[PDB]
RNA sequence: AGGCCCGGGUAAACUCUGUCGUGCUGAGGAAUCCCUAG
C-alpha cells in the first residue's frame, strides 16, 4: 500500500451528500495532472494537502 | 440590497457609529465596515453564517481600502495613522503613523499654526495600486502621500 | 520638568496604571519589583515584552505599576500592556519617533493585545 | 492469582461476547420457555426464543473452563433490550436455573452484583457499545455458516501474542450474520455441520488452550 | 550498615549508595547529606547519576532497577521501572557517550545494554557464570566503545557492540577499571591486582601489596595514580608505571572537583563514611 | 538587566518555550500537516489570550502545544483549570528531555503527525480524513491516552504523557494513539 | 416584676515548597434531553 500524496482543487458544493463528509475535487501532487474525486470527512478547504490510499476508488452518493 | 431582485436583502447589525467606509473584497466573499464606533468588521455574507469579526481600532475609522489580492486590507483612522490586516486569519500585519505625513497647513480662519491644526493630520481615502505595493492615501489636506506594503 | 509618563493596561476588571520615567532599568509593580510579581508560571507573559524589545531599551528608564482588580491572570495581561504601552509612549514624547515605530513594529508583529485591548462582546447570532 | 483487571490491554486474551441474547424480565422472572409458554404460544410471536439455557451453559462451561484458571478470559453479554454485561472471570455461580434466573432478574433491577466477600463488584451492566470495553489491539471475528472454513488453531497461531481477540458467538434465537455488522472484522467457520454456542464455545477455547499452552 | 557503592559523574553531589534502600545525595562543596533519596523495596545496589545533568539510576534487590531524575530539592519522582530479570541486578553504569544508553550487570550469567526511553533492552549479552557482578565502559576517541564485564568466580570479558576477548581467571574478581587511554585495564581479585595491557589483547602482569581481599578500585587525583582498596582495612595509590581506615572497607572511592581531587570518600561494611577533604 | 533572573538573561537570544527549547530547528514530517501544525510563530508559554473560535480553521493557526494545553483541560481536567495545563506540559517536556535527550517539542509534533489517522469510516463507507481533522484526532487521543493510563496508577498526567508523546513519536505498537490510529485505518481497510 | 455573670447543647480558587503512599478510606444500564465563545 504506496502512500500518494494529493492536494485540492474545487470544494464540490451542491453534490456532498450523507452528513459532515466533504466531497472533493483532488489534484494529484506527483504527476500533476491526473485528478479525481474524493470523499473527505473533516473540515477542508481549498489549498489543502490530502493523503490517500489505494486510488482504485471511483464512487460518490 | 439585492441587483437581480430589486429589494432589500438584509440591514446589518454590530456598530455603534454611523459606517463611514464599505468595501467588498474583489473576491466577493468578505464585506468590511469601518465605523465611528472607533471599530472594523468583517462581514462573512455569502455562507450559511452571516457571521461577524470585529477590528478593535484606536479611533474612529475613515477610510477601508482593499488589497488587490483578497488577503490584507488597510484602513485609514482619524489619528492620521493607516494600519493593515490580513483578513483570512484577522491580525494586523503592520501600520503607519502618517501624522506628519499629512499636515498641509494654516488655512484662514486658523489662529493655530500649520504643524497644530488636527484636522489636516488623517487620511480621508487610501487605495491600493494594481500590483499591490504602494498606497495612496489622501486628506483633507495639501499632500497625497504614497506609502508601501511590505517596507 | 522631569520627563515623566502616565500610561494604562486593562484586561476583564484589572487596571493597572505605569508610570515610565527617566531612571535606570528598574521595574516595580506594587512596591515589589517585576520578577517578583504574578505566580510563577506566568512571568514569562510577564517578561515578554523586555525580551521582545531587548533590555538595552529598558536601561535608562524606570516602569512604576500598580494594579487593581481582577484575577491573577488578567492582572498578568494588564501588566504586560502597560509595560509596553509604557516604553512605546515613553520612546513617543522623549527619544527620536523612528524608534517608536520600530517598537510598535516588534510588538504588533508579535501580537496586538500588548497594545491595544479588545474586549469580548457577545454574539447574538443572526 | 490475579485476574486480568480493566487496567491490562496487553495481555493476549480471549474476550467472549454472547451475542443477541434474551434477558428480559417479565411478569419478577425472567422470560423462559418452562411457564411462558401459554403466553408466548398464546400471543402467537416466534416462541423459538426464551433462550437463556444455553447462555446458562455456556457461563458454566466457559467460567469452568481452564481458560478461566489462567485468567485469559473475557465473556460480555449483549442482550434485545441494548443491555451489555460485563461478566467476571473471577465471580463464582450456583449451578441451577431457577437461581441464575432470578440472579439476572436482580442483575437487571439493581445494575450490578457485588461480591458477597470482596469490595468489587462481580456482574457490571456497563456502557453500550462494546468497543468501548475492548482492547486496542483486537480481533473482532464472529462465528457463522456463510463463511469458508478458518481452523481456529491456525488462526490464533497466526495471531500474535500482542494481539487479543474477540469473538462473537450466536446464542440468538433465530437470525442471520447481521447482529454485528457494525463491529465485524472477520466471519469464520469451523465445521460443516450446525453447531451450538456451547460446543462452539468449548471448542475455541480448548484449541485456544491448545494454541496458547495452558496447562 | 553495609555499604556498597560511591560515585560522582565526569557538579556538586557525590552520590552514595549504602546497600539499604537508602541512598544518599552528597554535596561535595559541604560534604553534608544533601539528599536521602530512595524509596527501594528491599538492598539497592551500585547506582551513580549520569555525567549530564542529575539523572540517577540504581537497581533494587529483587530485580527492579529504576531511574529517576533528581535536582537540587527533594525531587526523587521516579522516571521509569525496570522488572525484566527477577534475580539480583549488581551494577548499573551510565555511558559517558550517549545520555540514555545504560547498562546493567546482575547476579545472572547476562549482562545487557539499555536505552531509556523504550521497555525494551537494546542489547543483550551472555555467556559468563552466574553472579557476574562488576563491568563497565570501554572509551574510544576514534575508535569504538567497548565493554567490560568480571564475574564472580571467573573471567573478565571485553566486547564490541560478540567479539569477547575474555582473559583468564585464578581468583574472584571483585575490582575492575579501564584507563582513560582506553587500552590498558585493571581486573582486580583479592590476593591481587592484575594491570592488563589490552592492546593486542596481551596477558596479565599481576601485583600484590593488599594482604586480605581487594574490594574497590578507583583512579585518582592527577588522573595518573590509582587508589586500590582492601577488606583488609586498608588502601593505598599506586603509579602508573611502576605501580589505614580503621576497619575493614567497601567501596574506597576519591572525588575530584572538576579536575582536582576533592576528598577521598571511603565506604565500609560497618556504616561510617571516612570523607577526608585533607591528605598527602 | 531591566529586572530579568539568569535564566531568562542566560537563554535572552532567541524564543525559547518554557525559556529552555527553540523552535528554530523543529520540522514536520507530513507535509498534509505542515501548513496546519504550528511551528511559525513563537509563543513561550502556551497560556495565551487569543480567540481561536471566531470563525473555521483559526485553531490551525494557534500553536501547538497552546492545543496539547487546551485538549489537557478536559473532564478528567476539571474544564477551568489552565495553569494545572501548562504546569502539566512543563513536567512532562521535562521528563521528555530526561528520558530521551531529543527536542522535547520535536517529540510532541513527530508524535502527532504519527498519531493523526489519515483513513476514517463514514458510519460502510470509507474516506480520506481532513489534515486538520488529522491534528484534532492526533492531540484528541494523545491526551485521552494520557489520562485513561494515568487513571489509577501512581503515574501522574505529567509522566503518563510524556509517555505516549514519547512512545507516539516513536510510532510504537504500546501508544494508544498510534493503536487507535491502526485501529480506525484497520476499519477502513476492511470496510472501503 | 427585669437587667446581669458563668457552663450545656477583606473569597473560594490558584502558585510554590515539604510528610504519607490506592489503603468499602470506586462517577452511576437502557434510554431520552440539552448545548457552538467569554
Amino acid at each position: 500500500a504506496p502512500v500518494k500524496f494529493v492536494k485540492v482543487t474545487r470544494v464540490l458544493g451542491r453534490t456532498g451528500s450523507r452528513g459532515g463528509v466533504t466531497q472533493v475535487r483532488v489534484e494529484f501532487m506527483d504527476d500533476t495532472t491526473r485528478s479525481i474525486i474524493r470523499n473527505v470527512k473533516g473540515p477542508v478547504r481549498e489549498n489543502d494537502i490530502l493523503v490517500l490510499l489505494e486510488s482504485e476508488r471511483e464512487a460518490r452518493r | 440590497w439585492s441587483v437581480q431582485t430589486g429589494q432589500l436583502l438584509d440591514r446589518l447589525s454590530g456598530h455603534e457609529g454611523p459606517v463611514s467606509s464599505l468595501a467588498f473584497a474583489p473576491d466577493g466573499s468578505v464585506l468590511v465596515s469601518g465605523s465611528w464606533d472607533r471599530t472594523a468588521r468583517i462581514w462573512s455574507i455569502f455562507s450559511r453564517t452571516q457571521t461577524s469579526e470585529p477590528l478593535q481600532l484606536q479611533s474612529d475609522v475613515l477610510d477601508v481600502a482593499f488589497r488587490p489580492d483578497s488577503k490584507q486590507i488597510a484602513i485609514s483612522t482619524l489619528d492620521g495613522q493607516l494600519t493593515f490586516w490580513s483578513v483570512s486569519e484577522a491580525q494586523q500585519v503592520s501600520g503607519v503613523d502618517g501624522r506628519r505625513d499629512v499636515s498641509g497647513g494654516r488655512r484662514i480662519t486658523d489662529r493655530r499654526t500649520a504643524a497644530n491644526v488636527a484636522g489636516t493630520k488623517n487620511f480621508n481615502t487610501i487605495r491600493y495600486s494594481m500590483d499591490g505595493t504602494c498606497l495612496l492615501a489622501g486628506g483633507n489636506s495639501k499632500y497625497i502621500c504614497l506609502y508601501s506594503t511590505t517596507t | 520638568s522631569v520627563q515623566a509618563v502616565q500610561v494604562f493596561g486593562k484586561k476583564k476588571n484589572a487596571t493597572a496604571v505605569a508610570r515610565c520615567v527617566q531612571g535606570k532599568g528598574l521595574i516595580k509593580v506594587n512596591g515589589k519589583p517585576l520578577k517578583l510579581f504574578a505566580p510563577e508560571i506566568l512571568r514569562a507573559k510577564l517578561y515578554e515584552p523586555i525580551l521582545i524589545l531587548g533590555t538595552d531599551k529598558f536601561a535608562d528608564v524606570d516602569i512604576r505599576i500598580r494594579v487593581a482588580g481582577g484575577g491573577h491572570t488578567s492582572q498578568v495581561y494588564a501588566v504586560r500592556q502597560a509595560i509596553a504601552k509604557s516604553i512605546v509612549a515613553y520612546y513617543a514624547k522623549y527619544v527620536d519617533e523612528h524608534s517608536k515605530n520600530l517598537l510598535k513594529q516588534e510588538l504588533i508583529q508579535f501580537d496586538r493585545s500588548l497594545l491595544v485591548a479588545d474586549p469580548r462582546r457577545c454574539e447574538p447570532k443572526k | 492469582h490475579v485476574p486480568i483487571p480493566p487496567n491490562d490491554k496487553d495481555t493476549k486474551r480471549l474476550i467472549v461476547v454472547l451475542s443477541n441474547a434474551s434477558l428480559e424480565t417479565y411478569k419478577y422472572t425472567l422470560l423462559n420457555s418452562d411457564e411462558h409458554i401459554g403466553i408466548m404460544r398464546k400471543m402467537n410471536r416466534d416462541i423459538s426464543d426464551a433462550r437463556p439455557d444455553i447462555t446458562h451453559q455456556c457461563l458454566l462451561t466457559l467460567l469452568d473452563s481452564p481458560i478461566n484458571k489462567a485468567g485469559k478470559l473475557q465473556i460480555y453479554i449483549q442482550t434485545a433490550k441494548g443491555v451489555l454485561i460485563e461478566v467476571s472471570p473471577t465471580v463464582r455461580i450456583p449451578r441451577t436455573f431457577k437461581r441464575f434466573a432470578g440472579l439476572m432478574v436482580q442483575l437487571l433491577h439493581r445494575l450490578s452484583i457485588k461480591g458477597t466477600n470482596t469490595n468489587e463488584k462481580l456482574l457490571k451492566v456497563i456502557q453500550n457499545p462494546i468497543t468501548d470495553h475492548l482492547p486496542p489491539n483486537c480481533r473482532k471475528v464472529t462465528l457463522s455458516f456463510d463463511a469458508p472454513l478458518v481452523r481456529v488453531r491456525d488462526y490464533v497461531d497466526t495471531l500474535g501474542p500482542n494481539e487479543s481477540i474477540c469473538v462473537f458467538v450466536g446464542a440468538m434465537a433465530k437470525g442471520p450474520d447481521n447482529f454485528a455488522d457494525a463491529y465485524v472484522d472477520e466471519k469464520i467457520s469451523i465445521s460443516n455441520y450446525s453447531l451450538s454456542a456451547s460446543v462452539a464455545c468449548s471448542k475455541f477455547c480448548h484449541a485456544c488452550e491448545d494454541a496458547w499452552d495452558i496447562i | 550498615w553495609p555499604i556498597s557503592h560511591i560515585s560522582f559523574p565526569a557538579t556538586n553531589d557525590l552520590f552514595a549508595v549504602t546497600a539499604g534502600p537508602r541512598v544518599e545525595i552528597f554535596s561535595i562543596r559541604k560534604r553534608e547529606p544533601l539528599k536521602t533519596i530512595g524509596r527501594f523495596d528491599s538492598e539497592a545496589h551500585c547506582g551513580e547519576i549520569r555525567p549530564d545533568g542529575r539523572v540517577l539510576v540504581a537497581g533494587e534487590d529483587t530485580g527492579r532497577m529504576q531511574v529517576f531524575d533528581v535536582g537540587q530539592g527533594t525531587r526523587a519522582v521516579i522516571l521509569k521501572t525496570w522488572h525484566i530479570h527477577k534475580q539480583p541486578v549488581w551494577v548499573t553504569k551510565w555511558s559517558p557517550t550517549e545520555l540514555t544508553t545504560l547498562m546493567s550487570c546482575s547476579d545472572d550469567k547476562t549482562v545487557r545494554l539499555w536505552d531509556l526511553p523504550s521497555n525494551d533492552p537494546t542489547r543483550l549479552f551472555t555467556g559468563h557464570t552466574d553472579y557476574v557482578r562488576c563491568g563497565a565502559f570501554m572509551p574510544g576517541s576514534a575508535n569504538s566503545n567497548l565493554l567490560v564485564s568480571g564475574s564472580y568466580d571467573e573471567t573478565v570479558r571485553v566486547w564490541d557492540a560478540g567479539a569477547v576477548m575474555t582473559f583468564k581467571h585464578a581468583d574472584p574478581i571483585e575490582d575492575v577499571l579501564p584507563l582513560p587511554s582506553g587500552t590498558t585495564l585493571l581486573a582486580a581479585s583479592g590476593n591481587a591486582i592484575s594491570v592488563l595491557d589490552l592492546v593486542a589483547a596481551k596477558p596479565l602482569r599481576l601485583i600484590t601489596n593488599h594482604q586480605k581481599t581487594v574490594t574497590s578500585l578507583s583512579l585518582a587525583s592527577q588522573g595518573r595514580r590509582v587508589v586500590s582498596g582492601s577488606l583488609d582495612g586498608h588502601v593505598k595509590v599506586f603509579e602508573t608505571t611502576s605501580w589505614p581506615s580503621p576497619i575493614l572497607s567497601l567501596s574506597v572511592i576519591t572525588a575530584g572537583a572538576s579536575h582536582d581531587d576533592r576528598h577521598l570518600a571511603v565506604g565500609m561494611q560497618s556504616g561510617v563514611l571516612s570523607i577526608r577533604t585533607r591528605l598527602s | 538587566y531591566d529586572v530579568l533572573p539568569k535564566e531568562v538573561l542566560a537563554e535572552v537570544g532567541s524564543v525559547k518555550l518554557f525559556n529552555r527549547w527553540s523552535y528554530d530547528d523543529i520540522e514536520i514530517r507530513d507535509i498534509s500537516l505542515t501548513d496546519y501544525i504550528q511551528i511559525r510563530a513563537p509563543v513561550y508559554i502556551p497560556h495565551s489570550a487569543g480567540r481561536y473560535a471566531v470563525k473555521r480553521f483559526r485553531k490551525a493557526n494557534c500553536p501547538i502545544i497552546e492545543r496539547l494545553t487546551n485538549s489537557l483541560m478536559m473532564h478528567g481536567r476539571n474544564n477551568g483549570k489552565k495553569l494545572m495545563a501548562v504546569r502539566i506540559v512543563a513536567h512532562a517536556f521535562e521528563i521528555i528531555h530526561l528520558m530521551t535527550d531529543q527536542n522535547p517539542i520535536q517529540v510532541a509534533v513527530d508524535a502527532i503527525v504519527n498519531c493523526g489517522p489519515r483513513e476514517d469510516s463514514t458510519r460502510r463507507q470509507a474516506v480520506d480524513v481532513s489534515p486538520l481533522r488529522r491534528v484534532n484526532q492526533a492531540i484528541a487521543l494523545l491526551t485521552t491516552g494520557a489520562r485513561e493510563a494515568a487513571f489509577r496508577n501512581v503515574k501522574t498526567i505529567a509522566e503518563c504523557l510524556a509517555e505516549e508523546l514519547i512512545n507516539a513519536a516513536k510510532g510504537s505498537s504500546n501508544s494508544y494513539a498510534i493503536k487507535k490510529k491502526d485501529e480506525l485505518e484497520r476499519v477502513a481497510k476492511s470496510n472501503r
